[PDB]
């Protein structure tokens, strides 16, 4: 033929075939030791998530919403995404004992529901009503946007104490319990407007810490809504909602490192 | 072209003087007009030699630009720039990436032309050389007046004037001569003084004695001559043409080179495309489809590959140099490996070009010498009075004298004034017998008669140095026959006694013997005068008989010749036993040429010629079957009558060949012969009439301090001490770095498959890219490097000179069995170490093996700052890319850790690793600065930013460590069948 | 810890760069050394 004869070219078939299918069991073996020595419950690093990413409902091309108020179609894009997001607060989605608990309607402190083991069923999550976030199809002139802190197992977001000086110096200040976001652009052409868990621009303690998604399905992470109803128009807005605390740090590469890049335009 | 310059030059010797001076409107006394010559001028051209149009270094170094792996990374490059400007033009793009690995690839290109430019080097000034044997100016009659010229305003007819000490400016017709002596080297290799007188003496125009050439020199006497031929229709200016103009061609090792590039080419193109079309198919945007095409270039193409060869070349050239060998053209280092046919000059070549004494006949009895440089042979005799007395001889009836100043150096080597025979005779007697000026001071000369043509003899007459007598004693040396019917007593062992027959026949024996050695051969006689006859002041005259020349005593006979080197017989011997033909081809005359050939062993003991059996058996030459004769002489004057075909023929039929008296031309003819038979030649010579040869010749070896510079201008290899058992040597380093180049070629190959599958599942299986396109080149540019070049210190698995030549049509330096191993099995479990350590890094961060399937969508989506992993949390872009990248770096190291290994079972073809050992010094410092690198491009802070190389934990280091293993255990065991069972299974399916 | 578990979201980079840079430079003067058992 090409290379050899018939003869030849079985038994270098013969071969490949088993030495291929030796190789692949040998491959998914040392992919079954991996697995073995680690844990269902919790990865075995955690370092690369550390500081907790904010993320937003509203999919920026990039890094920016900018639509017309004039037209229909101009936002129906964010629109779907905002929906995607808050469609999973539904109430009919919470609904009993289990898995769900009523807890406090003001934020709180943190609640331990044991270990990171399954020596319990399902670790409970408390309840977040979609109707917490007063004002916000969405808001078609002036975004109303919604902010979210990246999900971290045995994560305890821990709030800034009011022991020197702070950016929205001591106001509303509710030190022990709640984990602020105060968004920002000088350049103070705008109106910010925070809607969340008991009226309050942060994210309720009572919420913590994340058990994982094998430990904790269903559960629900608490939004704060954000609404920018600016009384400027069709010009590019550099905003950034920025959330504080003792765990809570940034970098000039991860735009995304606990804080936001809008970038609005309602080009009307 | 030049055929028509491969054939036998027609002159004009036949003609008479008178009639030579019609043919060019010429003057025989008077010589030319001022006029006539310089319309002559104009007519025919210059006295000059025209160099061949070179090709300009530009378009060299270019050409390599452009040889497959070039191509190919020149698509990559070009099409980085492709994916910039659709990017630049599209979504603004504030990065770098194809911009500046569009940068890179491009000065991987160039960088890698330096290399093989370097390789691919040809340093030829042949014609240069041949301009040099052109004098500045020549003497002319012009107008019946001598005056001095520049030589290339000399032209065909005029009279032309030569003396000692001066080049033959010119083809000439000899018309006068006085004494004219000769150095026809330059034609023949042989330097001994041929008479130039105007007499037609051979219908050979390169034999006869009436004719000069350009390119040699008048060592004596004066002549006067009209010249026939100038510039390049000369004889030997043809032989610079055809020498200089001479097509070089590709070499062994070059032919291989673009084999293996055509091979991996093929591979490159069919995955390259395959997969391109394979992604549109499954819906990729024509953005990625050709990002994914760059990283399979990069895959594919083995970046580092031809400058390794180059290095491993240039470290064995290296190692050649360091024994006198050097070597001009960096591809001639592998061609004396691949070598079956040496040509072979045999004057300052196989021989030293020095009469020497090579046998004595007295006391009825042949005694041999040492004919070595450095003499390594043994006594012959010392004690016999016999020997002092034709040894007093030998010194006294001698003229020549050593050069002043040389008593530094040894005797043999030393310049000696005077003819080749009285040289030998003089380096015989001081070797054996201390100084000869001291026997020529105790013994003072006062009468002598020199060497006469007709005399056929040469004596003198000294005071004897003898306090006791002080008399005068009467010694000659001449023809051994007409010393013979001088002679009436012999000196036997001491006592002088009658000439009987007896000692007589026993004479003819000794002389027969030694004259079929192809010695030529001296008799030696004495005669002490009567006192009585003979006061001491008794005059003697040289010029009218005044004393006895009849009735003298014969002392005895010697012999010499140009005896080989002392290191030839058993170089030609090796060369051999390696399956290398050995042919001899010269200049000189065949009963010459056939005596070295036994003495050296390129015609073997018992072996015939034709003519041989003929004589044997005492019948005619015809009725002797030719198929009986392994061995055959030719003569060059019957070789200027056979075809090519027939010239074939000789070369089929006979194992030991001697080709005598030929001409440069023919010497180019013979090696086109056997290279037509397609084999593989080596030429070795000294002489300019080599030149040819050893310009068509696959590599050219040139003799250092006995070689011209012609020869040296056409060679590829000096061989800067004559040492002829570096040829040895060189055959040796050849078949090594040969096999070595092998090892290396598997080992950079083998790392290519764990550089293009990752890319593959990046697309079949869409999950995130495993390594990247910059971290390909951090491994072909950097880790593999040093490994792959330390293959070239390898040690011989076996005795490799105990093997044949390898079949250049057959045996290629990369076949199936090299990429079924490098690719289809040690490839394959590189490959599957660095998923594992990918897999390890991916799950260990909270992302599983199972939910990374599908998921590169939402991972390179650059606004989704919340990928979910296998444990429920959430990902920025910037976070999980960190992660990507640091597998990209741990896919690296496996890569450098499975190369461990690779490195040892490269290390050999047959051999375990537990038979060859861990000799290799420069192989485990590749591993060391291997390792070094991997680790300084990880850690190093600011690596993460121009390479994207992330600090890798202590536990990401042993992931590949079981497949490394893995590789090392399997080829042993698959080597250890190799060897068990020399069958061929294991072994026609995967040794090298 | 409890809420005080900071330590499972840090990891010494710093240390494990300076660990890893000694070893790179030991192994290349190990290499050197037994690359210039002769030259
Ligand atoms: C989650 O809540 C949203 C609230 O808008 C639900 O949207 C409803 O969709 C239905 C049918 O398309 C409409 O008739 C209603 O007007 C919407 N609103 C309400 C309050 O009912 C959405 O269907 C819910 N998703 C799930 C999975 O239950
Ligand atoms: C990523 C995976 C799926 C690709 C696997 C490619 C396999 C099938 C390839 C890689 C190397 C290949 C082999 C390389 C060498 C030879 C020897 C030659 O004389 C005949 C073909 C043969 C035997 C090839 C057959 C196919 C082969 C085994
Ligand atoms: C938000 O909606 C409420 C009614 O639910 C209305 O009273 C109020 O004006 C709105 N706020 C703004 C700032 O438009
Ligand atoms: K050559
Ligand atoms: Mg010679
Ligand atoms: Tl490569
Ligand atoms: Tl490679």
């Amino acid at each position: 033929f090409l290379g050899r004869t018939g003869s030849s070219w079985f038994k270098i078939f013969l071969f490949y075939l088993i030495f291929y299918g030796c190789l692949a069991g040998i491959f998914i073996g040392t992919i079954q030791v991996l697995l073995l020595t680690l844990s269902d419950f919790e990865p075995k690093y955690q370092d690369r998530v550390a500081p907790p990413g904010l993320s937003h409902a509203p999919y920026a091309i990039k890094t920016e919403i900018s639509f017309s108020i004039s037209n229909p179609k101009s936002y129906e894009s964010f629109v779907k995404s905002m929906h995607k997001l808050m469609d999973l607060y539904n109430e009919s989605s919470q609904a009993g004992n289990s898995p769900f608990e009523d807890c406090s309607d003001t934020p709180a402190d943190y609640i331990k529901r044991g270990d990171l083991d399954d020596s319990q069923g399902q670790k409970k999550a408390c309840r977040f009503s979609r109707m917490w976030l007063k004002n916000c199809g969405y808001a078609e002139g002036k975004p109303c946007v919604v902010a979210k802190l990246n999900r971290i197992i045995g994560f305890y977001p821990k709030p800034l104490k009011n022991t020197t000086d702070l950016p929205e110096e001591l106001q509303a200040n509710y030190n022990q319990y709640v984990l602020p976001l105060r968004c920002a652009a000088r350049e103070k052409i705008g109106s910010i407007e925070y809607f969340g868990l008991g009226g309050y621009a942060g994210f309720p303690l009572q919420y913590y810490p994340y058990y994982g998604k094998r430990l904790q399905k269903k559960y629900l992470q608490p939004l704060l809504a954000i609404q920018f109803t600016n009384l400027t128009q069709n010009m590019e807005l550099r905003i950034e909602c920025k959330v504080y605390g003792e765990n809570i740090d940034y970098s000039e590469k991860d735009r995304f490192r606990g804080r936001f890049e809008v970038k609005i335009e309602v080009k009307s | 072209l030049d055929e028509l310059k491969k054939e036998v030059s027609m002159d004009d010797h036949k003609l008479s003087l008178d009639e030579l001076h019609n043919k060019y409107g010429t003057d025989l006394t008077r010589g030319l007009t001022n006029a006539r010559a310089k319309e002559i001028l104009a007519r025919d051209g210059p006295n000059s030699l025209t160099p061949p149009p070179t090709t300009p270094e530009w378009i060299k170094f270019c050409r390599q630009l452009f040889g497959g792996f070039s191509i190919l990374l020149w698509i990559g490059a070009i099409l980085c720039f492709l994916a910039y400007g659709i990017q630049a033009a599209t979504e603004d793009e504030p990065a770098n990436d194809n911009l500046y690995l569009g940068v890179v690839l491009s000065t991987v290109v160039i960088v890698t032309g330096c290399f093989s430019y370097y390789q691919e080097a040809k340093s030829s000034r042949i014609m240069d050389s041949f301009k040099n044997m052109v004098p500045q100016q020549a003497l002319v009659i012009r107008d019946g007046e001598k005056s001095t010229i520049n030589a290339e305003f000399v032209v065909a007819g005029d009279l032309v004037e030569v003396k000692g000490g001066d080049r033959i400016p010119a083809d000439l017709r000899i018309i006068s001569a006085h004494g004219c002596k000769v150095d026809n080297s330059s034609l023949t290799g042989e330097s001994e003084p041929q008479t130039r007188s105007p007499e037609f003496s051979s219908e050979n125009p390169l034999e006869t004695r009436n004719i000069a050439f350009f390119s040699t020199n008048c060592v004596e006497g004066t002549a006067r001559g009209v010249v026939v031929y100038t510039g390049d229709r000369t004889v030997m200016g043809r032989i610079a043409t055809l020498a200089s103009g001479l097509e070089v061609g590709r070499t062994p090792i070059a032919i291989e080179i673009e084999h293996f590039i055509h091979i991996i080419t093929g591979v490159a193109v069919f995955l390259g495309v395959s997969f391109f079309i394979l992604s549109l198919i499954l819906g990729y945007s024509w953005l990625e489809a050709v990002i994914f095409l760059i990283g399979i270039i990069v895959a594919n193409v083995p970046e580092g590959l031809l400058a390794t060869v180059t290095v491993c070349l240039t470290l064995t050239a290296k190692r050649m140099a360091r024994k006198n060998c050097l070597v001009k053209n960096l591809e001639a280092v592998e061609t004396l490996g691949s070598t079956s046919t040496i040509c072979s000059d045999k004057t300052g070549t196989l021989t030293q070009n020095r009469m020497t004494v090579a046998h004595m006949w007295f006391d009825n009895q042949i005694h041999e010498a040492d004919t070595t440089e450095n003499q390594s042979g043994a006594a012959f005799d010392k004690t016999s009075a016999t020997w002092s007395a034709l040894s007093r001889i030998a010194a006294l009836c001698n003229r020549a004298v050593f050069q002043a100043g040389q008593d530094n150096v040894p005797i043999l080597k030393r310049s000696v004034a005077g003819d080749a025979s009285e040289s030998a005779l003089l380096k015989c007697i001081e070797l054996c017998c201390g100084s000869v000026q001291g026997m020529r001071d105790r013994n003072p000369k006062i009468v002598e008669i020199p060497f006469n043509s007709t005399n056929k003899y040469q004596l003198s007459i000294h005071e004897n140095e003898k306090s006791s007598e002080s008399r005068y004693l009467l010694v000659m040396k001449g023809a051994p026959e007409r010393i013979l019917d001088r002679c009436s007593t012999i000196l036997l062992n001491g006592a002088e006694e009658p000439l009987k027959e007896d000692m007589k026949e026993a004479f003819q024996n000794a002389y027969l013997e030694l004259g079929g050695l192809g010695e030529r051969v001296l008799g030696f006689c004495h005669f002490a005068l009567p006192e009585d006859k003979y006061n001491e002041g008794y005059p003697f005259d040289a010029d009218e008989p005044n004393f006895p020349t009849t009735d003298l005593c014969f002392v005895g006979l010697m012999a010499m010749i140009d005896p080989p080197r002392a290191a030839v017989p058993d170089a030609v011997g090796k060369c051999r036993s390696a399956g290398i033909k050995v042919i001899m081809v010269t200049g000189d005359h065949p009963i010459t040429a056939k005596a070295i050939a036994k003495g050296v062993g390129i015609i073997s003991e018992g072996n015939e010629t034709i003519e041989d059996i003929a004589a044997r058996l005492n019948i005619p030459i015809g009725q002797v079957n030719p198929r009986d004769a392994k061995a055959c002489v030719v003569h060059g004057s019957d070789l200027k009558d056979l075809s090519t075909e027939v010239l074939d023929d000789i070369l089929h039929y006979h194992t030991e060949i001697v080709f005598a008296r030929t001409s440069p031309q023919q010497k180019l003819i013979i090696v086109e012969g056997c290279q037509r038979q397609g084999a593989i030649v080596a030429v070795t010579g000294d002489g300019v009439n080599d030149s040819p040869a050893l310009k068509k010749a696959d590599i050219g070896v040139a003799m250092g301090i006995s070689g011209s510079d012609v020869s040296k201008q056409a060679a590829d290899m000096i061989l800067l001490d004559d040492n002829f058992a570096s040829i040895v040597t060189g055959v040796e380093e050849g078949r090594l770095i040969f096999d070595n180049l092998k090892k290396s070629i598997a080992y950079t190959l083998t790392s290519n498959i764990p550089e293009i599958t990752p890319f593959l599942v990046f697309i079949i299986g869409n999950v995130p890219l495993p390594l990247g396109t910059v971290t390909i080149l951090c491994i072909d540019l950097g880790t593999d490097m040093v490994p792959a070049i330390s293959l070239a210190y390898e040690q011989a698995e076996s005795d490799i000179m105990k093997r044949q030549p390898r079949n250049p049509k057959t045996d290629k330096l990369v076949n199936e069995r090299l990429i079924s191993m490098a690719y289809g099995q040690i490839g394959m479990i590189q490959a599957l170490g660095g998923f594992f350590s990918y897999f390890v890094i991916l799950a260990e961060n909270g992302f599983l093996p199972m939910d990374l399937i599908g998921k590169r969508v939402r991972w390179d989506d650059r606004w989704i700052s919340d990928v979910e992993d296998s444990f429920g949390q959430q990902w920025t872009y910037e976070q999980r890319k960190i992660v990507e990248f640091t597998c990209h770096t741990s896919f690296f190291i496996s890569i450098v850790v499975v190369q461990w290994a690779d490195l040892i079972i490269c290390k050999t073809r047959r051999n375990s690793i537990f038979q060859q050992g861990m000799k290799n010094k420069i192989l485990i410092f590749g591993l060391f600065e291997e390792t070094a690198l991997a680790a300084f491009l990880s850690y190093c802070p600011g690596t993460d930013v121009a390479l994207r190389m992330y600090p890798l934990k202590p536990s990401w280091w042993f992931c590949a460590f079981p497949y490394s293993l893995i590789i090392f255990l399997y080829d042993e065991m698959r080597r250890f069948i190799i060897r068990r069972s020399p069958g061929g299974w294991v072994e026609q399916e995967t040794y090298y | 810890e409890g809420p005080d578990n900071d330590e499972r979201f840090t990891y010494d980079y710093y240390r494990l760069r300076v660990v890893g840079l000694i070893v790179a430079a030991v192994l290349c003067v190990i290499g050197i050394i037994i690359l210039l058992a002769g030259k």
